[PDB]
């Protein structure tokens, strides 16, 4: 159970 | 010593370390925080020399001490010389973040579910500073950061004010009346040009002069209506244009979106949507939730704040409000 959604995205 | 930099000294003291360069007021670093134990952002900003300068960071440096949210950048810490001969130069302490949406928009894509997300947490953020009656006047993807957790916040608080425009400024984001805009509404517009730019991957209005970010509006919002001197006549020589559907430009993109998108972009300040209106549209019903989401306290209160003042007096100014973060006092 994590909420918020689970992704990073990530690097500049 | 120093812990000097690049090209030129970074004094930040024991309490930060490792300084690594970012990039870009004036540099921007990310150090190691000893303290907390945790990547922090610092950025060296060396103003004094300048009339606009002194103002823009003592605008930014009120009002994120003033302000707190989740969906905001706060100032962590500030750091500069015991003394005000001593002091020229002003480090800002915030926390680390990944990214920006701009860097984000680029070699990346976002699904439906990611745009909404980051047009709820702009907007989320964003009904706050506009409950305190504070314009942040200038709203850039570039200004938009992001946590590795898909949490933005905010930046660039220089060229706020409460609800000299023409200094140093990409001019994509601007509105038609911030041509050549003293609302709330102004603010919209821009949220409008990066909910466009979300859902294409690409400068909604592109070019920044007269020639192209007010003439490419023009190819897709259309001629005004006659609510609509030199901006007035130019635009009335032009030939009568048509408005392109949303859903040309945008044909994959959610019908929500869509319509919220054209209720942020229209012409004219006036009913050009409103912060809370926007939240509460379809598009957002999965996030918006109006118990949780902070509001302002009190509104920025005023006779602080009339930046008229000779650089000798903003110097001092800043110094008072640096003072509540030096160390010795
Ligand atoms: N507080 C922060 N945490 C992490 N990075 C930061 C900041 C700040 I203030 C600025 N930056 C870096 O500067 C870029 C500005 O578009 C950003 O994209 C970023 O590279």
């Amino acid at each position: 159970l994590v909420k918020k959604y689970i992704l990073a995205l990530w690097n500049e | 010593g120093p812990e000097m930099v690049r090209g030129q000294v970074f004094d930040v003291g024991p309490r930060y370390t490792n300084l690594s360069y970012i990039g870009e007021y004036g540099m921007v670093c990310s150090a190691y925080d000893n303290v907390n134990k945790v990547r922090v952002a610092i950025k060296k900003i060396s103003p004094f020399e300048h009339q606009t300068y002194c103002q823009r960071t003592l605008r930014e440096i009120k009002i994120l001490l003033r302000f707190r949210h989740e969906n905001i950048i706060g100032i962590n810490d500030i750091i500069r010389a015991p003394t005000i001969e001593q002091m020229k130069d002003v480090y800002i302490v915030q926390d680390l973040m990944e990214t920006d949406l701009y860097k984000l928009l680029k070699t990346q894509h976002l699904s439906n579910d990611h745009i909404c997300y980051f047009l709820y947490q702009i907007l989320r953020g964003l009904k706050y500073i506009h409950s305190a009656n504070v314009l942040h006047r200038d709203l850039k993807p570039s200004n938009l950061l992001l946590n590795t957790t898909c949490d933005l916040k905010i930046c660039d608080f220089g060229l706020a004010r409460v609800a000299f425009l023409t200094e140093y400024v990409t001019r994509w984001y601007r509105a038609p009346e911030i041509m050549l805009g003293y609302t709330k509404s102004i603010d919209i517009w821009s949220v409008g040009c990066i909910l466009a730019e979300m859902l294409s991957n690409r400068p909604i209005f592109p070019g920044k002069h007269y020639l192209d970010q007010l003439n490419h509006i023009l190819g897709i919002l259309g001629s005004p209506s006659q609510e609509d001197l030199k901006a007035r006549n130019y635009l009335l020589s032009l030939p009568h244009k048509n408005k392109v559907p949303w859903n040309r430009l945008f044909p994959n993109a959610d019908s929500k979106a869509l319509d919220l998108l054209d209720k942020m972009l229209t012409f004219n300040p006036h009913k050009r949507i409103e912060v809370e209106q926007a939240l509460a549209h379809p598009y957002l019903e999965q996030y918006y939730d109006p118990s949780d989401e902070p509001i302002a306290e009190a509104p920025f209160k005023f006779d602080m704040e009339l930046d008229d003042l000779p650089k000798e007096k903003l110097k001092e100014l800043i110094f008072e409000e640096t003072a509540r973060f030096q160390p010795g006092y």
